[PDB]
RNA sequence: CGAAAGGGUCCUGUAAGCAGUAGAGUAGCCUUGUUGUUACGAUCUGCUGAGGGUAAGCCCUCCUUCGCCUAGAUUUC
């Protein structure tokens, strides 16, 4: 079940992208950038319980360990194993390259 | 001006076509149409959507390793303008397009080689299972061809195969129902 | 040049005739446009449809009319006494492999 | 429909023709913006009654590209050759 | 020039070259069989309305002699040599 | 001119069926495991940007077919 499914495609209801999640996993600086764009006092569990793969905060360690056994987290893990779509793959799909000399 | 490519499906994006999504990390995503834009907003994977160049490249249905595809690139180092260089470049693009098209046709034929053998095997299996559905003579036609062959001293097999050729040439369909005669 | 008694097989594109029609009227409207097609094709105001053709039209409910149908229209003499019309059309459904890709064809008398 | 910077030899008619009009096989006038009529409608073109007062009337127009893609949808190809070059070889191409 | 030399090379080892009556006959026979199958399926779909009502049993409907002779003639059986007129009731 | 058809242009997203040392696992027969083997089994892969639709207010077709035609009625300084 999705909360307010009528307007889930609106820009103000947008969630984090999979390539951004890959860069967050690969680089802690990118994850730090994303976390400084938020306020720690408004986050669930004071921001201390965060799943990077789901890009989502939780109220407790019990809730985080709980969602890890669920299928949305496993769906995110399978999508990350497959690899997110990027501009490099978009260029390689049409046979386009960058010539820097 | 120039020709962009759609991020989602790889189709050519001409000016005033589609829409661009500007992300707060600093990435621009150009979409040729609202179909690609709405699939992106629904977070569908172009590599999984079968109508995309990304899927076709992943599945190996596009010619990707070829010498004619190494001529087009994003040139980040500009070259001073030279009229003869641009004219010979135009001639190069025309010849490269012809060569790439004919190599792509060869690639598609190498992809689609085995169809004839598969179809022949399926046809043999279907014929062996349904020999009784092949066209044949009617009983009255057999009777009249036998009596004509007896009268004219000709080959009943010859008249049978001639009538088979005529019935193969003349194809007629069947209509459902039929009119009820009024009293 | 063409005699009064002649039968031809046509393909009727009912999709463009039923485009935008109310769902509860699509099959009766399809029957009416089949009658109109037969009248325009053969010049006969008296058109009689086969019950098997009616079943073929109504096969998928009141709003499931096929896009194309293969029919045979036969113009015959009406021999009943005191007849307003000397000719009439009888329209039947034709058993074909697939109704697309077929031309209008004269049915042989034999 | 070809310009000095677009060397594609093509006519003004879009791919698949103008929607609900057909093809333009005669002389044509390109007018900036919109005009009061609809498709197929007769139009009267008239000289301006007064001498112009704007720099826009004295400007020289330099076209770089003219769209000739299909207006029957989201047309992404200016020419049928471009469409076949992007698509590749189809099943009906070998079937023919 | 490298692309050209590769092109006449591929012409030299024939990268672009292009290549049975019994096979064609068996495909035509299979196509005829598929058409017959489609006609049989269309006949069944015409005569079946099992969603709304049951099909009347065949033993409750008496068959026409003309239809039986036409079907046996199409199947290839001489009706005069077996005499269906005597078997048909009145 | 009309009805079909063909080609184009768009829309969707890869048809039915067949096959597969793809498929988590389970159960049989024996070489008792050495893709042991056979069976079933969401799904996946190939045939297949395939199948389906396309004017109903899309385009083209003296040159792809079939049909129609110089009417009828009424009125008019
Ligand atoms: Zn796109």
């Amino acid at each position: 079940g999705v909360f307010a499914k009528r307007t889930m495609t609106k820009t103000r209801r947008r969630l984090r992208d999979l390539d951004q999640i890959e860069r967050d996993l690969r680089s802690p600086r990118h994850l730090q950038q994303y976390k400084e764009t938020k306020a720690a006092e408004d986050l669930p569990g004071l921001g201390l319980y965060y799943c990077i793969e789901c890009a989502k905060w939780f109220e407790s360690e019990t809730s985080l360990v709980g969602h890890r056994k669920g299928k949305p987290h496993k769906r995110r893990l399978k999508q990350l194993k497959e690899g997110a779509y990027t501009h490099e793959e978009a260029m390689a799909a049409i046979g386009y390259r960058i010539d820097n000399g | 001006m120039r020709i962009e490519n759609c991020f989602f499906c790889g189709r050519p994006a001409w000016p005033s076509k589609g829409i661009t999504f500007m992300r707060n990390d600093g990435k621009a995503f150009r979409f040729c149409r609202s179909k690609c834009h709405k699939n992106f907003k629904m977070k569908r994977n172009p590599r999984k959507l079968k109508w995309t160049k990304a899927y076709r490249k992943n599945a190996g249905k596009e010619m990707v390793v070829d010498s004619t595809l190494q001529f087009a690139a994003r040139r980040n180092v500009p070259v001073r303008y030279n009229r003869e260089l641009w004219q010979k470049t135009l001639k190069a693009m025309e010849r490269i397009s012809e060569i790439r098209a004919r190599r792509e046709r060869v690639f598609y034929k190498k992809r689609m080689a085995g169809k004839r053998a598969r179809e022949v095997a399926a046809a043999r299996k279907l014929v062996a299972e349904n020999e009784h559905l092949l066209p044949r003579l009617r009983g009255s036609e057999k009777r009249r061809l036998a009596e004509l062959a007896a009268e004219r001293g000709v080959d009943v097999e010859e008249l049978e195969r001639e009538e088979l050729a005529k019935l193969a040439s003349k194809k007629k369909s069947k209509a459902f129902g039929g009119e009820v005669r009024r009293v | 040049a063409i005699a009064d008694v002649v039968a031809r097989e046509y393909t009727i594109h009912l999709h463009k005739r039923l485009h935008g029609v109310t769902f509860k009227k699509r099959a009766p409207r399809a029957i009416k446009e089949i009658k109109k097609f037969a009248q325009k094709a053969m010049g006969t105001s008296d058109v009689r449809l086969d019950p098997q053709l009616n079943k073929k039209v109504w096969e998928q409910g009141i709003k499931g009319v096929p896009f194309r149908i293969r029919v045979r229209i036969s113009r015959r003499r009406n021999d009943e006494e005191g007849a307003k019309e000397k000719l009439y059309s009888y329209v039947q459904a034709v058993n074909v492999k697939n109704p697309k890709g077929l031309l209008t064809s004269v049915v042989e008398e034999e | 429909a070809s310009t000095e910077t677009d060397l594609t030899k093509k006519k003004i008619t879009p791919m698949g023709g103008f929607v609900r009009y057909g093809e333009v096989n005669n002389d044509y006038v390109m007018i900036k913006g919109s005009v009061p009529g609809v498709k197929k409608r007769i139009m009267t073109l008239r000289k301006s009654l007064f001498t112009h007062t704007s720099r826009k009337a004295l400007e020289k127009v330099e076209l770089k590209w003219i769209d000739t893609s299909s207006e029957f949808g989201h047309g992404a190809f200016q020419t049928a050759a471009e469409k076949k070059q992007f698509m590749g070889t189809l099943k009906k191409d070998l079937q023919t | 020039q490298a692309l050209e030399e590769e092109e006449e090379r591929l012409e030299k080892e024939g990268f672009y070259d292009e290549d049975d009556e019994e096979e064609e006959e068996i495909l035509q026979k299979a196509e005829y069989i598929r058409e017959q199958h489609a006609l049989i399926r269309n006949e069944a779909k015409m005569r079946k309305s099992l969603k709304n009502r049951a099909i009347i049993p065949r033993k409750a409907v008496k068959k026409p002699l003309s239809q039986l002779e036409d079907h046996l003639d199409q199947l290839g059986v001489d009706t005069e040599a077996i005499g269906l007129r005597a078997r048909a009731q009145t």
